[PDB]
């Protein structure tokens, strides 16, 4: 960009515009649950043991 | 002893997902089905329904 810079000189806005912009933001993630036995062994009672 | 005829047989097994061929001298039981029921086939032992 061309920026020319000036001791006497403003530039002003004559006009305006209204934008309407989007933003995303994640606020909770999914809630998991695990069983020891289950995972671990299964159902075998010499593996809880 | 060291000097003596030792008869030797060696026995090599696999267990494959294939039909069963050699089995031990268990006797087979009925079908319980819809239970936690400890299970037998042909060798898999586990526990399920």
């Amino acid at each position: 960009s061309s920026i020319a810079y000036s001791n006497n000189t403003i530039a002003i806005p004559t006009n305006f515009s209204i934008s309407i912009t989007t933003e995303v933001m994640p606020v909770s993630m999914a809630k998991t649950s695990v069983d020891c036995n289950m995972y671990i062994c299964g159902d075998s009672t010499e593996c809880a043991n | 002893v060291g000097h003596q005829p030792y008869r030797v047989v060696v026995l090599s097994f696999e267990l494959l997902n294939a039909p069963a061929t050699v089995c031990g001298p268990k006797l087979s039981t009925d079908l319980i089905k819809n239970q936690c029921v400890n299970f037998n086939f042909n060798g898999l032992t586990g526990t399920g329904v």
